[PDB]
RNA sequence: GGACGGGGAACGAGCCCCCGCGCCCGUACCGAGAACCGACGCAGGUGCUCCUGGGUGAGAAGCCCAAGGCGGCUCGGGUGACCCCGGGCCAGGGAACUCGGCAAAUUGGCCCCGUAACUUCGGGAGAAGGGGUGCCUGCGGUCUUGGGGUAUACCCCCGGGAC
RNA sequence: UAGUAGCAGCGAAGAGGGGUGAGAAGCCCCUCCGCCGGAAAGGACCAGGGUUUCCUGGCAACUUCAAUAGGCCAGGAGUUAG
RNA sequence: CCGUGAGGGAAAGCUGAAAAGAACCCCGGAAGGGGGGUGAAAAGAGCCUGAAACCGGGCGGCUACAGUGGGGCAGGCCCGAA
RNA sequence: UAGGCAAAGCCGCCCGGUGGAUGGCUCGGCUCGGGCGCCGAAGAAGGGCGUGGCAAGCUGCGAUAAGCCCGGGGUAGCCGCA
């Protein structure tokens, strides 16, 4: 939307900063156990409740 | 017209948001209380001994 | 980054209408910003073709040819043209203001104002020359109206 | 208040033509407290203060200077440049 | 830069695309063009180019008239590629 | 905003000049035959919700072209059998087809003439039926809109517009 | 089953030359050809979506084919009000 | 993650003792292949063992005038080390 | 006549690819027994958001944010899962 509640405009602000995979090195500090985070998401396939 | 043509009504509104007490999407915006938590129709926490 | 998409708002035109020479198809790759793309457009291998207007002279040659009489007959004709409601309005403007004029100077008396006055409003006269020939004919005022 | 300075190419480019010094703050910190604490911390002069929430959600400040000071100066001085 | 070792005029008929499907015709006489050419020059047909002039015959009565035939002059250069253009 | 009253001070404006302050939240982008919903980069739905040049035209109709955009309703090439989906034409006959004129076909705009039974007197009615329709060369009219003539209408002259 | 169905239908579509590149019908540029033009298509914008926006680079996966393209992937940036 | 919501709700364990996690050379656009190495053993990060279904190759028997599967007997060809 | 001699195809074995059974393992569960037993206006439980140099999730924590101070144990390493 383009008129935003301050609520729920932050709310998008803490899933736009947590998706995002692993970085590389965690990967490798792992031993590639660690690869994918559950809190990645793709804009057109899973939607936020928000 | 039940089925597809219908579902295409339902991008624009809105029974429910996000509860500030117990954060679900369960808060009815009409009805001013939350559905899962009853936030703003009972200051006690709702829980019924029916659901797991 | 899309030197049209650029290039189109400086030059104030839209993007089928901005030209890149082909020539420049090097500096495309390192232009970075609008300055950039004003440098190109500076010496000439970034323009805009000028846009179409419509030629009127196929119009202009057609429109004398209508108002000659050409072009206008039954089998051009699908809706409705003249305005009957429009016309009656000029009709009563035209005759009233004569007839108005002509009582205002004194030539017609408000008696036989008041019969050609009704006479216009029930349709009596055809046209401006008719309430004339009409006025002359049957000596309703002292000097003949041209 | 202020937690960091933004550097980035448009911050810079605002610090040279308009004065300007590009901070991230309090979520919670209005345009007179923004001025109070850049005057206070670094004592200078503040003409305007425009304020917006990013879309990340952190307060970005664009701190005029007011016409005495250099915004450049500023950032050089705090060796944050 | 590039030299030339032989050059010949050639009529090309494109009768053929009047057995094609419409909306297809002047496209394919594209193709009618560089399988003559690379038949007749020995070459291959993605060893054949086509001069701006000629590709403008072949559309100028849009994508479902090109013309019957075409006079055109071959060329082929130094390195093995072949030049056709339209008689002009 | 104005009026009508009461109270108060010795100052003082709705006029002119000058000074100060204006916080908080939104602001990117799509807004849809790929950014929304429908499990999809879905021929549906939401939103064509509001706006848009020229020619023909009654017309915001259709057709062609601007401004502006697009070739991304995200496979390409060859062949030119049967068969299928969509489309065109068909001699003579003219519903003989078929449950059934289903489907297709016919008519079609505008102008003029003309128009029945019946009727709740309003209608029926575009009833029905007949004729005209292009292009070119000239001659006129009714207005309209400015300017110039003594000149507010009329009359004369000049330029533009419509029928 | 089977390297088979489908990737037709709903009134647009491509072609030539050059450049990039390991690789080009498809990416970039020019020329031609076409479609919309009171709009499945131009301008604005609500809800909804939430970074899809911009820049750089890329092609293991995604896009009914391809790809050096991309709403994809990686990195960085971006929304200023009396 | 699914549903507007009340609510509903998965899949998914194992290198080696030690990374000693594969140096170096040729090829490839790259994934990667060959040679060469480490290790008791590739156990090679898609990592203990690694079945069947399934698919590819090699081998054995048949194969275009003969209607298929199971059993008994007879024969051909092939294997028949423990 | 039969063999050299073969198409497509069929059966068996071996090797390979796919797959993740089997076996071994187990910081997980389950059951039973014993204990202990309330927290909150001195603002709780629960939730949101945030917090790490490179950090997305979990765990911890709360703008003093994988943490600050004091004392006891513990002496040589430590900076959670990782
Ligand atoms: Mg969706
Ligand atoms: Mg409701
Ligand atoms: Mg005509
Ligand atoms: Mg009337
Ligand atoms: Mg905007
Ligand atoms: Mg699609
Ligand atoms: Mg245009
Ligand atoms: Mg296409
Ligand atoms: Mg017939
Ligand atoms: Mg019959
Ligand atoms: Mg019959
Ligand atoms: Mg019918
Ligand atoms: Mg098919
Ligand atoms: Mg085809
Ligand atoms: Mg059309
Ligand atoms: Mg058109
Ligand atoms: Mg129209
Ligand atoms: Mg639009
Ligand atoms: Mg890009
Ligand atoms: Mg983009
Ligand atoms: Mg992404
Ligand atoms: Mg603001
Ligand atoms: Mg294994
Ligand atoms: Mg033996
Ligand atoms: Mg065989
Ligand atoms: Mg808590
Ligand atoms: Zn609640």
């Amino acid at each position: 939307a383009r008129n935003k509640p301050l609520g729920k405009k932050l709310r998008l602000a803490a899933a736009l900063n947590s998706n995002r995979n692993p970085p590389l090195w965690v990967i490798a500090k792992t031993k590639r156990r660690v690869t994918r985070s559950p809190a990645r998401r793709h804009w057109r396939r899973q939607k936020l409740k928000a | 017209m039940k089925g597809t043509p219908s579902m295409g009504k339902h991008n624009k509104g809105k029974t429910h948001i996000r509860c500030p007490r117990c954060g679900r999407h369960s808060y009815n915006v009409t009805k001013k209380y939350c559905a899962s938590c009853g936030w703003g129709r009972s200051k006690r926490w709702r829980r019924y001994n029916w659901a797991k | 980054v899309d030197v049209k998409r650029l290039a189109a708002e400086i030059l104030g035109v839209g993007v089928s209408r901005v030209k890149i020479s082909p020539e420049a198809v090097g500096r495309l790759e390192e232009v970075v910003t609008k300055d950039d793309v004003r440098a190109l457009i500076d010496e000439g291998l970034i323009w805009a073709e000028p846009e179409k207007g419509n030629s009127r002279g196929r119009w202009r040659e057609l429109h004398e040819k209508k108002k000659k009489g050409r072009r206008r007959g039954q089998g051009s004709r699908k809706g409705r043209r003249l305005d009957e409601e429009e016309a009656w309005v000029n009709k009563m403007r035209v005759m009233r203001r004569f007839l108005n004029t002509l009582k205002r100077q004194g030539k017609l008396d408000p008696a036989t104002w008041r019969q050609l006055y009704r006479m216009v409003k029930g349709n009596y006269f055809r046209d401006l020359r008719h309430l004339k020939t009409y006025i002359n004919e049957h000596k309703l005022t002292k000097e003949p109206v041209k | 208040m202020i937690k960091r300075f933004v550097i980035t190419e448009k911050a810079l480019r605002l610090a040279e033509r308009e004065n300007k010094i590009t901070i991230i703050v309090e979520r919670t910190a209005t345009k007179k407290q923004i001025a109070d604490e850049v005057q206070r911390l670094y004592n200078v002069k503040v003409e305007k203060v425009n304020t917006l929430i990013t879309p990340r959600g952190e307060k970005k400040a664009y701190v005029k200077l007011a016409e005495g000071y250099s915004a450049m100066d500023l950032l050089t001085k705090l060796g944050v440049l | 830069e590039k030299k030339v070792v032989l050059t010949r005029e050639y009529v090309i008929n494109l009768r053929r695309t009047r057995e094609v499907s419409r909306t297809k015709r002047a496209k394919y006489a594209v193709g009618l063009i560089r399988r003559f050419v690379a038949r007749h020059l020995k070459v291959e047909p993605k060893a054949v180019k086509l001069g701006q002039a000629l590709n403008e015959a072949l559309w100028a009565r849009s994508i479902e008239k090109p013309p019957r035939r075409v006079h055109v002059v071959v060329e082929k250069l130094d390195d093995g590629t072949v030049r056709v253009e339209l008689k002009q």
